[PDB]
């Protein structure tokens, strides 16, 4: 399996999943879903996600695709131009080619040059802290966009992107609660699509 | 007139020529709307394109070419375009347009814009968010999002213009309108505010950094009624000129009252009453002084939707004395329209 | 072209590109049309309604793009709105339009404005009755109240225009045509008359307080020939400019002449030949002096009813002495004209 | 777009809504482009008619309206006649049309002038060959009398200007130019030269008594590519302004090169990038000096026929120390697009 904090990790995943989540998590997605209208919810994405396309493009330069280079680009200068700053998906009714996905960040371009994580860690507020991926996606910090979000942006930046994404997943909560280790599926999960991010 | 519609794409050519005449005692010059031949004649085109189901393009240009100027030194007097803009409407999420075009205040002062000739006077020209005015990128919405049907709301930024005239200048600035319409009844508020240019704080008439407008309203247009009202208020953004001391500027504080009152029979007649006051407060040099104030009687007869004829007598009750100038005597058109 | 007829409205979009040259001696200011580029273009709208059986509705307005000016500080010279008007035509009451719109001395001068270039001389523009003016009440009446077939009459009062220049103001006025036309032949008398603005009566040039202007015509318009002539007085009427004190004014007195010979061949020629003659009497400092006198032979090819070409040479009789400095030298016309 | 088409004639009415504003450091002045609210449209008419089986006449009108302006004393700052011009195609042996219409050296310039806002810099307006110009006679040869396919020359005559303002006078002239085209490539040059009028000669900067302009260019337009490079030098013809003593002029001798690179993509983007530089020569005072130096990147959006956005960054490589004033900061403009 490959994996040397095992024990350290499992303890944060008992206590994020089963009392970080019960008490907390779960309690403000359910109050996400139910008190705030839907063309907020996919307003409030639209705009959060538009600030990791600038970054997404030059990480998709560095893959060496400048083809989808560009689908970061005209999404970002079209939804941030015609689209209020990114509020609204401009680009993603004028042609199917620029449909949103997860973004690419230098991680991802670490690993297309077969650089590699590091030991897979989970923190208590954060949930997964490989230092390829989620440290060297920190140099996009460096960067176009992400160089004027304050402390409290970029953490809150982090803090409602996390309610959303928490909140669509509150049927999918049977797929996992019913598992052969949960932690395992997690984990697992994690490194199948970091690696496809990064190609 | 649908001048063309291929493709998805549809082109609207539009316009209008106004056999107009002003009737007023004496030059007009101390009358409401003066004294003389005012027949002018517009020109424009709207287009509207089905990008998908999802996305609409649409721009529109319009110009006022006037005809009561001669032929000679004088041909281009009064000459102006009005609009010209570009923008895209999204499914249930709204529209985006940037050009020029409407300040937002207009959302509300359009309630009582509908005399048959005369109007609200208070949807003034190139001054912010009251009238059509160069340069505004404007978010517009309507029946929120798809949900609460019948509510519309609008933000608008307003770019800066230096331009040569204190009047005509203006600041960078940001508004907004909420309209809700049900069954009949309509109300409505909008705001804004906007920086003051170097020039427009220096001109005698007018002390401030920031400039103010906002309005609401309130309608019934229904059946064959309409009534309709209007207020708003004003800060250092309503221009005024003392004609004693050949001075110009900006009112430090307005205060305005707009009602409409019309009834539209089915043979095409339209009566017409109104009434229009607006209170300009700490004018440099005169302190309170009235700017508009006068009751409106007129009527429209509607031929069809091409041809109209309309009589609009403006009672001024502005007095003699009126400290900044302001023209006291009254004044009616008689107007003949064709459009298409 | 007729663009646009659907729901009882028909609107007819025209327009014509004239690219067009001016060939005289020298620099072209001592002749009689100058020498240069005179390219212009011309766009308008023609709507018509019917209200109903026996009523009908309709305006229309005309512009003047010039194309012979750059696209810097000079663009603008000589853009000019020439028409712009509506009204209503009833059955067999006739037809009432105000706007601007032809004075009714050119229901007369319109015989001889048939050259395919330098027309009529003395419609002049702005001025009162003979040409295109601002802000006429225009009633005509086609066929005498549907009685008299080729019988017309029409009246006309013309509002006051107290211009910025003394060339372009006119007081109020009244004036009236009758036309006669059976079988090929044509015969046609026309009058008005209307106070001049204080400004006129200031000129050096011109003593008077009305001015009047008539004139009459005759013509045949059949089996491919066209002959016309036409004689007219003016009283107080007519602009004049003494280049050697640099004065401006009007002609005490002018008698006009024109006349007109053309036939057109069935394969689109078009030959012209013409004859045109003013003479201005009293004029102050002067006394007589001729303002227009001079021979016209050209002709126009008609490819199509868009398409046309023609040559237009003004032997030009006036004598270098001319008291007035009215241009001497000759002149001839190059024009190659696209209309729709 | 084509609104009419019956009976041999078409007419074709098109025009443009561009909401478009330019972003710069500071104010705008020491900048490429300025900073401000550029919006303007464009409405505009081409007309051709079919003689018979071999021989066509077209006329052709377009008006630039700015929008960036107000309704007051400034309201047609900017606006101007841009095309106003007819003339007849006959068959296989050419074509010929008279009046405001672009210079031949256009026809290499144009390889260059693709740039969603910017690029282009040497087509200069009322600048005898290289741009739009008074008075032109232009005959057109497509693939060379019918027989070599992709072979094209043209022939112009230039007409006299002598305008108010040395800039946009110019005297009689000729030039030409011959293009061939095969399967994506193509190469191109043209030539023209013309008398100063003594307006011109007169300005301190620039002297001599002929003008001349000549240019080549080299394009690849296939697939989704296109590249074109330009070369072109004057003598005499490029008008310049040195702000430092506010003297206009002509420079002596310039050397201009523009570079075009774009692709575009499946989901409709055009990325652009460009260079562009224009060197002068013995200017008087100044000796060499830069005019245009600059890199550029954008990108159009196209959603369709219609509807169009883009974002044009000009990389500005004058110096702040520039001898002639140049502007040397940085300029992006931002813009939308309906057309029909
Ligand atoms: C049920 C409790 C088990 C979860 C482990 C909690 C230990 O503290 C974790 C860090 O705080
Ligand atoms: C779903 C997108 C809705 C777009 C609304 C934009 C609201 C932004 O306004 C903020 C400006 O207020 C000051
Ligand atoms: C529900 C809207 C009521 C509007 C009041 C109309 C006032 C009309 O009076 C006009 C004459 O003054």
């Amino acid at each position: 399996r490959s994996d040397p904090l095992e024990g350290f990790n499992r303890t944060m995943f008992d206590f994020n999943y089963n009392v970080l989540d019960p008490y907390i998590l779960r309690p403000v997605a359910v109050a996400w879903r139910d008190y705030v209208p839907m063309p907020a919810r996919n307003g409030i994405s639209n705009f959060t996600s538009n600030l990791e396309e600038p970054a997404s493009m030059v990480n998709a330069f560095l893959k060496g695709d400048p083809y989808r280079g560009m689908i970061h680009f005209n999404r970002f200068f079209l939804n941030t131009l015609l689209g209020m700053g990114g509020l609204i998906d401009v680009a993603g009714m004028a042609n199917p080619k620029l449909a949103r996905e997860e973004p690419n960040r230098f991680g991802s371009t670490l690993g297309h040059y077969d650089v590699g994580y590091g030991p897979y860690v989970m923190l208590p507020g954060y949930g997964s802290f490989t230092l390829r991926d989620e440290g060297g996606d920190f140099a996009d910090t460096l960067y176009p966009m992400l160089s004027y979000l304050t402390f409290w942006m970029s953490a809150g930046k982090w803090v409602v992107e996390g309610i959303e994404t928490r909140a669509q997943l509150l049927d999918s909560d049977g797929l996992l609660r019913n598992s052969s280790d949960p932690y395992i599926m997690v984990r697992e999960a994690y490194f199948q699509r970091h690696d496809f991010i990064a190609n | 007139a649908e001048i063309y519609n291929k493709d998805g794409n549809k082109v609207d050519l539009y316009g209008k020529a106004v056999g107009l005449h002003y009737f007023s005692k004496g030059n007009g010059e101390n009358s409401y709307g003066g004294n003389g031949d005012m027949t002018y004649a517009r020109l424009g085109f709207k287009g509207e394109t089905q990008i998908n189901s999802d996305l609409t393009g649409y721009g529109q240009w319009e110009y006022n070419f006037q005809g009561n100027n001669s032929e000679g030194a004088d041909a281009q007097t009064g000459n102006k375009t009005r609009l010209a803009f570009a923008g895209l409407k999204y499914a249930d999420v709204g529209s985006f347009d940037y050009g020029r075009n409407y300040g937002v205040v207009y959302d509300a002062l359009g309630y009582t814009d509908m005399l048959p000739e005369f109007g609200g006077d208070t949807a003034y020209s190139d001054d912010f968010f009251v009238g059509r005015v160069g340069g505004v990128a404007t978010y517009r919405n309507s029946n929120f999002f798809g949900l609460v049907d019948g509510l519309n709301f609008a933000v608008q930024y307003l770019g800066k213009n230096e331009r040569d005239t204190a009047r005509r200048s203006n600041g960078d600035g940001v508004g907004g309108s909420i309209s809700y319409e049900y069954e009949g009844f309509g109300i409505v508020g909008a705001y804004g505010a906007a920086d003051r240019t170097n020039l427009q704080e220096a001109q005698p008439l007018g002390n401030g950094k920031k400039a103010e407008q906002w309005a609401t309203g309130l309608k019934y247009d229904a059946n064959n009624i309409y009534l309709a009202a209007n207020y708003g208020e004003t800060r250092n953004a309503t221009p005024i000129t003392n004609k004693f001391t050949n001075t110009s500027g900006f009112a430090n504080k307005t205060q305005d009252v707009l009602l409409v009152a019309q009834y539209q029979f089915d043979f095409g007649l339209r009566p017409s009453i109104a009434y229009t006051k607006s209170k300009a407060k700490d004018v440099e040099g005169i302190g309170d002084v009235d700017l508009v104030n006068y009751f409106e009687v007129g009527a429209t007869y509607y031929f069809n939707k091409n041809m109209s004829t309309y009589v609009d007598y403006i009672i001024n009750q502005i007095d003699s004395d009126n400290k900044l100038g302001v023209g006291s005597d009254d004044t009616v058109a008689v107007g003949i329209v064709y459009q298409f």
